[PDB]
RNA sequence: UAGGGAAUAGUUUAAAAAACAGCUGACUUUCAAUCAGCAGAUGGAGGUUCAAUUCCUCCUUCCCUAACCA
RNA sequence: CCGAGCCUGGUGAUAGCUGGUUGUCCAAGAUAGAAUCUUAGUUCAACUUUAAAUUUGCCCACAGAACCCUCUAAAUCCCCUU
RNA sequence: AAUUUAUUAAUGCAAACAGUACCUAACAAACCCACAGGUCCUAAACUACCAAACCUGCAUUAAAAAUUUCGGUUGGGGCGACCUCGGAGCAGAACCCAACCUCCGAGCAGUACAUGCUAAGACUUCACCAGUCAAAGCGAACUACUAUACUCAAUUGAUCCAAU
């Protein structure tokens, strides 16, 4: 949620703007809870993934400053508890 | 993902501070959409044999699409990490060694799938008295079926062939795979022709 | 390195201005002799021309013309 | 630039290439680049086919080259036709040239020189009013413009500064002709040029000679460093595919 | 507001110094070549236009 | 102003040609059309080359595209 | 009291516009202009006030300040002395 | 009227998401071959199509709106006219002096190419800004073109900013 100058001009009108991420409803597979998720990402959450060489991993090692979801958390505390018991 | 750059200044807070944000901060400048970008390549290690690649333990740079849509999820391929790298360059020298059989690269399975299902048709001129041998039939997979086969490879049914007529070549893959293909002997005609005669006609 | 570039420059250039200002002084001569020429053969030409045929485009135009011819004439001759 | 002719510049050169057989023993041409290339190679190969292919131990190697005939500057180089002979003339005997020179002492020497056809203006009322088929022309200056009236019948083939064919030294084209064979040029100008080397029985060596004499040859017409003049070069027999020649240690 | 007769052209000194000192001269004369004392050889010294700097 | 491109007979095109106009005529009541003739050109300057519309350079005019803010 | 409701808040909105601006006593104190979306206002000059510095200020004798053009004007400027 | 398209709709591109197809106009002139056809006089090179929507980003065009303004002088305002600069009268003789007073003009042109540099002392449109004249000196010019701050009355535009 911002503002921007039109025409990328300072002396123009200084107008809202909204910058919306791309959405996608895509399945991943959990190695250590073995079930199927379908959950909304975007394209830098598949890099991430990525990346991180599956989604466990990706869980796992993302602080909660960086996951940025409620849903995320829970995964992880469930692959904690997996592993801890 | 929009990256953004602000049009003000924002002064420094230092250290231990939050920055004093005022409303004129908030007037952003697009920098870039990185959807725009160039797409660039996943690197994968494959599991099972693929028509694209298929050698189990081949490093495979593929588009993000393929990998995340169908060979990570159905199990065909798996993630280029460091241990899994580990893990197949292990099983790799077992292969060339150890028990473990060796098996056909990528280009092996795609012509033993080719040459399954083909017929060669070996044209041989009328005038000329001919003998077929491995070299003669040899060319004929190139200009005919597009396979570069090489002479020694071919086995021929040992009987001197001089009469149009029908045979088999037992052709072998790489060392590992031995195809039998059907053999059409034919009176030789020559590009042109053969196009103009039957392919425009019908 | 930059100053003794700069200074050789102009140290060359200035070794051929003098016999610069020799081809120019001639030329400026050269102009004023061909202006003369050019004041007494246009105006002669045209002024007869326009006497005769309405006291002038088309004159003027021919005479600019032909006396070009004249010159290429020769040119070609060359 | 247009487009398309500069893209296909840009795209052939993309094509991709590869040295030596791949590690499998059989495999799908699809399924790798082109290979073949060295030039000593090549012609040993074209040789292998014939025999396996069975055909004339004698046949033309028809030298098609994908030779950059553009893109200079912006503005692109036009085809000429630049005639030298090889260093082994193969045995194609073609001796046809017609000498448009009347009244002139050039008479003689253009048929001292090898002139198939010499006359003036019974020659050229001959080409207007009946048909007559020579390969190329060549006129002195004092009767270009009797010549004139064949403009419209040669469609562009006659004389024409362009050509070197009017001057009035005549053996520009004239005298190098009978030894010398013609760098013609495409149709669709899509710089592709089919010029024969040499016969198939020719030492592999003397027909590398031939190949470098064209090399030079060819560049004749834009010999700049500025933009180069030599993409692909596919040595073909009559009866065989092309291969690909590594060129560019010949090119300069 | 008037007829443009005269154009302002930038005059640029042949010595390699290069100072420039503008003049203004007739736009359909030819370009002009001048004898103007450059300060920084301190002597006479051939100028030759090089650019129209704006229409007068 | 910025670069790109362009300049051919009075006009419009071509690779030094054709078409129209001017037409001088012939023929049509008149005029058009039609036939046959005749004039006619390589923006300007400089240079290369034996020879330059066809190589290059500067200038004029025009177009294109982008400016024309303060 | 709808050319756009009402209440609260921003809010002590802003107003070159009008109105108002509280004890005693004395003193000096009137007015060329310029620019300005400026002529209902401002800023700079000018005038006016206070303090300070050191030196002339005012009034004015001769001599002196244009031809062209009609009223050959009343006067002015400069200026020692006093 | 200036400014604007965030918004809404349409269109294009990207993003996202399937795969599908890979390309044929001989002809013997001579010779061979029982045919069917071949030898010579080219039998090369070359991949092309291509995923409907929703959503997101970037553009373009519309709709529908938003923000803001609507100069001054003026024998009231409007209408007409005027708005900066120079010469003359009013203003007769140092300077200054107004009217929607009376008259005439300017928004250049032409010649130089030292209309190079530097520097006492002055003038000044009643402020400021701006504007004006200049000895000596350096460097030139010069052998007497009323020559070294061109002729000309006005012949003109601050700051920021832009180009270089
Ligand atoms: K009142
Ligand atoms: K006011
Ligand atoms: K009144
Ligand atoms: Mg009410
Ligand atoms: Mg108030
Ligand atoms: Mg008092
Ligand atoms: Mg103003
Ligand atoms: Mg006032
Ligand atoms: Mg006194
Ligand atoms: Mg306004
Ligand atoms: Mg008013
Ligand atoms: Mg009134
Ligand atoms: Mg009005
Ligand atoms: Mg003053
Ligand atoms: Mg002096």
């Amino acid at each position: 949620l911002g503002q921007i100058y039109a025409n990328n001009d300072k002396l123009s009108k200084r107008l809202k703007k909204v910058w919306k991420p791309q959405l996608f409803e895509r399945e991943f597979y959990s190695e250590i809870l073995d079930k199927k998720f379908t959950v909304t990402v975007t394209m830098r959450t598949l890099d991430l993934i990525d990346e991180a060489y599956g989604l466990d991993f990706y869980i796992l090692k993302t602080p909660k400053e960086d996951l940025c979801s409620k849903f995320g958390m829970d995964l992880k505390r469930g692959m904690l508890l997996r592993l801890a018991r | 993902t929009v990256i953004v750059e602000r049009w003000w200044k924002v002064p420094l807070a230092g250290e231990g501070r939050k920055p004093r944000l005022h409303r004129r901060h908030r007037v952003y400048k697009l920098v870039e959409d990185t959807k725009h970008r160039p797409k660039e390549n996943l690197e994968l290690i494959l599991t099972q044999s693929v028509e694209n690649v298929g050698v189990r333990g081949d490093l495979v740079s593929v588009k993000k699409s393929l990998g995340r849509n169908r060979l990570l999820p159905q199990g065909l391929a798996v993630y280029a990490s460091p241990e899994n790298k580990k893990l197949f360059e292990e099983e790799k020298l077992l292969r060339q060694e150890g028990k473990l059989e060796k098996i056909q690269t990528k280009a092996g399975e795609a012509t033993v799938k080719f040459l399954k299902s083909c017929r060669l048709e070996v044209g041989m001129k009328n005038n000329v008295k001919w003998e077929l041998n491995p070299e003669i039939v040899a060319r004929h997979f190139f200009k005919n079926l597009g396979v570069v086969v090489a002479p020694h490879t071919l086995k021929l049914p040992e009987e001197p062939i001089t009469r149009w007529g029908e045979y088999w070549c037992e052709v072998t893959v790489n060392g590992l795979d031995t195809v039998r293909v059907p053999m059409s002997v034919v009176n030789f005609e020559k590009p042109k022709t053969k196009r103009y005669k039957y392919w425009l006609a019908q | 390195q930059k100053r003794r570039e700069r200074e050789q420059h102009i140290a060359e250039c200035m070794a051929k201005m003098p016999q610069m200002i020799v081809n120019w002084q001639q030329q400026q001569r050269e102009n004023w002799e061909k202006a003369q020429a050019d004041k007494e053969r246009r105006a002669r030409l045209q002024a007869e021309a326009q006497e005769l045929l309405g006291y002038v485009d088309p004159r003027s135009a021919r005479f600019q013309e032909l006396l070009q011819d004249l010159e290429k004439k020769e040119r070609k001759r060359l | 630039t247009p487009d398309e002719k500069k893209d296909e510049i840009e795209k052939i050169k993309a094509y991709p290439y590869m040295e030596g057989e791949p590690e499998d023993d059989v495999y799908l041409k699809r399924l790798y680049p082109r290979q073949i290339y060295e030039v000593e190679k090549a012609v040993h190969l074209l040789k292998k086919f014939q025999i396996l292919d069975f055909t004339s131990p004698k046949q033309s190697v028809y030298l098609d080259l994908t030779l950059d005939m553009a893109l200079g500057k912006k503005k692109n180089v036009e085809p000429f036709t630049s005639v030298l002979s090889l260093p082994y003339p193969f045995a194609s005997e073609i001796n046809k040239v017609a000498v448009f020179t009347e009244n002139a002492s050039e008479v003689k020497i253009a048929e001292e020189n090898g002139a198939a056809f010499a006359g003036g203006t019974s020659l050229i009322q001959k080409i207007w009013d009946d048909e007559i088929v020579a390969d190329f022309y060549v006129a002195v200056p004092e009767i270009m413009p009797e010549l004139n009236r064949l403009r419209k019948k040669l469609n562009k083939k006659y004389p024409k500064l362009s050509r070197n064919s009017i001057g009035r030294d005549i053996p520009k084209m004239l005298e190098l002709f009978k030894n010398g064979h013609e760098i013609k040029v495409d149709e669709e100008r899509e710089n592709f040029l089919q010029t024969k080397i040499a016969t198939l029985d020719m030492s592999s060596d003397q027909i590398a000679a031939n190949l470098q004499a064209v090399i030079n040859e060819v560049c004749r017409h834009r010999p700049l460093n500025l933009g180069p003049f030599v993409v692909r070069a596919f040595l073909r027999s009559s009866t065989s595919e092309g291969l690909l020649l590594k060129i560019d240690p010949l090119l300069p | 507001k008037s007829k443009s007769k005269n154009i302002l052209v930038r005059m640029v000194s042949e010595a390699g110094t290069g100072f420039c000192f503008n003049t203004k001269r007739n736009r359909l004369r030819e370009k002009l070549t001048l004898l103007h004392y450059d300060p920084v050889v301190k002597q006479r010294v051939l100028f030759v236009e090089k650019k129209k700097i704006r229409s007068l």
